[PDB]
């Protein structure tokens, strides 16, 4: 089990799975008993992010593509950044959070090298 | 200030 993790979502642990038999590795939270879902495209996932064992909240969150090319302000009248659709988990292990950060990670590049 | 409680990872082209 190296691509795949169990991942919290929604409050409820399900199972995050990295779909690496398709074109975009893609990651897939399939819930443990089977009542949730999500599904999650790597292809999108500008960033990922993961806490180390040094923070004693494990908890993983992967940041998804935005669009600079329109650019706006907070309404306050500074210039920012349309906030990137990421998606906010939470792991319950030292081991597990690896699994996913080491793993997602081989995709994260994988679309660096490639671009 | 949520660093504190989570760390950042290779994000993507910037500079």
């Amino acid at each position: 089990p190296s691509h795949s993790g169990a991942a919290i979502f929604e409050k409820v642990s399900g199972i995050i799975a990295i779909n690496e038999d398709v074109s975009p590795a893609e990651l897939t939270w399939r819930s443990t008993d089977g009542d949730k879902v999500h599904t999650v495209v790597l292809s999108t996932i500008d960033k990922l992010q993961a806490t180390p064992a040094s923070s004693e909240k494990m908890m993983l969150r992967l940041i998804g593509k935005v669009d600079e090319s329109k650019k706006r302000k907070d309404n306050e009248g500074n210039e920012v950044v349309p906030k990137p659709q990421r998606h906010m988990f939470s792991f319950n292990n030292r081991t597990v959070m690896d699994n996913i950060k080491m793993t997602l990670q081989q995709i994260i590049s994988r679309y660096k090298d490639a671009d | 200030y949520d660093s504190e409680e989570f760390e950042d990872v290779t994000d993507g082209n910037e500079v």
